C-alpha cells in the first residue's frame, strides 16, 4: 500500500516530479510540488504510526 | 552509528529517437498567402516529421505569444502526439479570449 | 494555435527530437522520447509482442523498454543506492573507524 | 542434512512460504 | 443510383448468448504474471447478441441499418469470404463525411470523405463461367465524392485467401470503438472446430491500427459480396446465389473488468466485476479462488 501510494495526483497536474519540473516553470510549479510533498509526507506518517 | 547515505551518480546523458528526415510543413500554417474564416477554422494534423521548432521562435516575431501548461523555453525537448495546426483570421480585440 | 495533448493516444514517433548513441551496463541518464529515467540498461531476456512497447511489474513501475530504432528489448535497473554506518571503539580508547 | 534442523523444524520451514528493490526501501 | 433488390420481408431477430468473448488489450504495455483491473468500455459477459443472417431460402437480404452507440463487437463466421468491408456514417446522404472500408485482395482501401450512397447499398461481382479465372466485375456502392479530406491505405488484410465450401473453420472478431475523435479497430483470427454458435473458449483481441479523423459516427451498416451465376436465369438483379452467410452483432457498455496475465504477457482469463456477487467478491479481493468466510 505504501509503495502504490506514490502514483496519486493529490490534486495536482501530474503524479511524477519530472513531468512537472520539465513542463512548468518554478514560480507556479512550486504549488504542485508542495501538494505532492504534503501527500507523500502524510502517507509515510500513517505507515510509521 | 549511521551518518549518511550512499548513492551512485549518473555518468552519461544518452538519448534516442528514430531517424525521420521529414520536415513538418509549417509553411502553409504560419506563412500561408490565403487564410480561412473563423467559422471554418482549419485543422491540419502533423506527424511523421521532425518539427523545426527553433526557427519559429528565434527567427519570427509575434505580438502575442503565451503558453499554458508548457514552458515556452522547454518546448525544445518536449515532443507531442498528433500535433494540430489551426489557421484563422479574427479581430485583434477578440484575440485575448482565445485561451482556456 | 498549436493544439496537442499528452496521455491521450499511444505514440512511437511523436514530435521533434534528435538521436544519440546507446550505452549499457552503466548507471546513465536516458530519455526514450518522453520516457525519462536513470538506471542501468542491460540487455533483456523477456519475450515481447510486436505491438507491445513498454514493460512493467507488480508495483506498476518501468522494468523494460524497446529500442525505438533497432527494436530490441533491454532492461532498466536503479544503480545501487544504500546507506553507510561508522563503527568506532569510542573516542576514548582510539580514533580509528571502519565504514560499512 | 543441514546440521541442526530436526525433521519437525524442516517441515515447519518448508510449510511457511512468503520482493524487488524499490525507491528508498531497504530490509 | 443502384438497383433495388426485392423481397424486403420483415423477420423477428434471433438471439444467442455470448460466452466470455470480446476482451482486448487496453494499451500497449507489457505485464507479466500480474492481475490488473481496468475501467474501460467492454462487452458485458453473458448477454444475448443479435444473429443477422443472409440465406437464399425471401432470399433473406438481411443487412439492415444498425445503430452505433459506443461500440460494436462484430463476429462473422464463414468460409467462402462472402463478407467484405464495413461501412459507417451519421446520415449517409453526402452532407457529412462517412467512413468506408473494403477488404478485397488488392489492398485495405479506407475512404473517409463524403460520398452519396444508394437507397439499397450492395456489392456484387459477376463471375464469368466461360473463363477459368475470377475477377471483379461490378463496383456500385456510391454515386460520387464531390470533395474529400482524408484517405488511408494499409497492407492487404489477412484472409483465408481460398474460395471453397467446407467445414466452418474461420472466425473473425472486430471491435469498433471511437472516442475523442480517435477511431480504433481490434481483431483476432482464431480458428474454430465446431459447427455453430460461439465456442466455449477465451481469446484476447490485439490492436490493429489507429485512425484519427475527428468525425462523429452514429450510423452503422455492413457490406456483402455477392456473386451472380448462370444457375439462376432471369433478371440480372435476381440471378445470383449467396451460399451461406452469418454474422453476430453485440454492443459495448462502460464496465469494470479484471484481467489475468500469463508469463507470455497475454490475457488468458478475465473476470467481470458487475455480473455476480461472487464475481464482485473476486474483484474486491483482487484474486481468484476465494475460500470460506464472510
Ligand atoms: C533511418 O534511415 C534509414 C536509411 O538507411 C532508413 O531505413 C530510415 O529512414 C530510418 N530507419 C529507421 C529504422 O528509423
Ligand atoms: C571515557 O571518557 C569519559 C569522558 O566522556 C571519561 O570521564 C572517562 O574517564 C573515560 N574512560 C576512562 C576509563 O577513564
Ligand atoms: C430502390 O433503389 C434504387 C437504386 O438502388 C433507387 O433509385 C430507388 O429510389 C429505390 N426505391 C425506393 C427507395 O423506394
Ligand atoms: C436473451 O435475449 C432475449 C432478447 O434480448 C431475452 O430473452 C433476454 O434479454 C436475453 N437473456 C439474457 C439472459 O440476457
Ligand atoms: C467540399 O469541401 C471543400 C473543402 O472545405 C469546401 O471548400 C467545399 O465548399 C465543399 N463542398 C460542398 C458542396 O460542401
Ligand atoms: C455528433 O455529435 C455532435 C454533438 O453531440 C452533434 O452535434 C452532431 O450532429 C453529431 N453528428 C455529426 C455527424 O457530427
Ligand atoms: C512463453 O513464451 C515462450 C517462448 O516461446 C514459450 O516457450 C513459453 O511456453 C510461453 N509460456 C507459456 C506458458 O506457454
Amino acid at each position: 500500500t505504501l509503495v502504490k501510494q506514490l502514483s496519486s495526483n493529490f490534486g495536482a497536474i501530474s503524479s511524477v516530479l519530472n513531468d512537472i519540473l520539465s513542463r512548468l516553470d518554478p514560480p507556479e510549479a512550486e504549488v504542485q510540488i508542495d501538494r505532492l510533498i504534503t501527500g507523500r509526507l502524510q502517507s509515510l506518517q500513517t505507515y510509521v504510526t | 552509528y549511521q551518518t549518511s547515505n550512499f548513492r551512485v551518480q549518473p555518468t552519461e546523458s544518452i538519448v534516442r529517437f528514430p531517424n525521420i528526415t521529414n520536415l513538418c510543413p509549417f509553411g502553409e500554417v504560419f506563412n500561408a498567402t490565403r487564410f480561412a474564416s473563423v467559422y471554418a477554422w482549419n485543422r491540419k494534423r502533423i506527424s511523421n516529421c521532425v518539427a523545426d521548432y527553433s526557427v519559429l521562435y528565434n527567427s519570427a516575431s509575434f505580438s502575442t505569444f503565451k503558453c499554458y501548461g508548457v514552458s515556452p523555453t522547454k518546448l525544445n525537448d518536449l515532443c507531442f502526439t498528433n500535433v494540430y495546426a489551426d489557421s484563422f483570421v479574427i479581430r485583434g480585440d477578440e484575440v485575448r479570449q482565445i485561451a482556456p | 494555435v498549436l493544439s496537442f495533448e499528452l496521455l491521450h493516444a499511444p505514440a512511437t514517433v511523436c514530435g521533434p527530437k534528435k538521436s544519440t548513441n546507446l550505452v549499457k551496463n552503466k548507471c546513465v541518464n536516458f530519455n526514450f522520447n518522453g520516457l525519462t529515467g536513470t538506471g542501468v540498461l542491460t540487455e533483456s531476456n523477456k519475450k515481447f509482442l510486436p505491438f507491445q512497447q513498454f514493460g512493467r511489474d507488480i508495483a506498476d513501475t518501468t522494468d523494460a523498454v524497446r529500442d525505438p530504432q533497432t527494436l530490441e528489448i533491454l532492461d532498466i535497473t536503479p544503480c545501487s543506492f544504500g546507506g553507510v554506518s561508522v563503527i568506532t571503539p569510542g573516542t576514548n580508547t582510539s580514533n580509528q573507524v571502519a565504514v560499512l | 542434512k543441514p546440521s541442526k534442523r530436526s525433521p519437525i523444524e524442516d517441515l515447519l520451514f518448508n510449510k511457511v512460504t512468503l520482493a524487488q528493490k524499490f525507491n528508498g526501501l531497504t530490509v | 443510383q443502384c438497383v433495388n433488390l426485392t423481397t424486403r420481408t420483415q423477420l423477428p431477430p434471433a438471439y444467442t448468448n455470448s460466452f466470455t468473448r470480446g476482451v482486448y488489450y487496453p494499451d500497449k504495455v507489457f505485464r507479466s504474471s500480474v492481475l490488473h483491473s481496468t475501467q474501460d468500455l467492454f462487452l458485458p459477459f453473458f448477454s444475448n447478441v443479435t444473429w443477422f443472417h443472409a440465406i437464399h431460402v425471401t432470399k433473406r437480404f438481411d443487412n439492415p441499418v444498425l445503430p452505433f452507440n459506443d461500440g460494436v463487437y462484430f463476429a462473422s463466421t464463414e468460409k467462402s469470404n462472402i463478407i467484405r468491408g464495413w461501412i459507417f456514417g451519421t446520415t449517409l446522404d453526402s452532407k457529412t463525411q462517412s467512413l468506408l472500408i473494403v477488404n478485397n485482395a488488392t489492398n485495405v482501401v479506407i475512404k473517409v470523405c463524403e460520398f452519396q450512397f444508394c437507397n439499397d447499398p450492395f456489392l456484387g461481382v459477376y463471375y464469368h463461367k466461360n473463363n477459368k479465372s475470377w475477377m471483379e466485375s461490378e463496383f456500385r456502392v456510391y454515386s460520387s465524392a464531390n470533395n474529400c479530406t482524408f484517405e488511408y491505405v494499409s497492407q492487404p488484410f489477412l484472409m483465408d485467401l481460398e474460395g471453397k465450401q467446407g467445414n466452418f473453420k474461420n472466425l473473425r472478431e472486430f471491435v469498433f470503438k471511437n472516442i475523442d475523435g480517435y477511431f480504433k479497430i481490434y481483431s483476432k483470427h482464431t480458428p474454430i472446430n465446431l459447427v455453430r454458435d460461439l465456442p466455449q473458449g477465451f481469446s484476447a483481441l490485439e490492436p490493429l491500427v489507429d485512425l484519427p479523423i475527428g468525425i462523429n459516427i452514429t450510423r452503422f451498416q455492413t457490406l456483402l459480396a455477392l456473386h451472380r451465376s448462370y444457375l439462376t436465369p432471369g433478371d440480372s438483379s435476381s440471378g445470383w446465389t449467396a451460399g451461406a452467410a452469418a454474422y453476430y452483432v453485440g454492443y459495448l457498455q462502460p464496465r469494470t473488468f479484471l484481467l489475468k496475465y500469463n508469463e507470455n504477457g497475454t490475457i488468458t482469463d478475465a473476470v467481470d466485476c458487475a455480473l455476480d456477487p461472487l464475481s464482485e467478491t473476486k474483484c474486491t479481493l483482487k484474486s481468484f479462488t476465494v475460500e470460506k468466510g464472510i
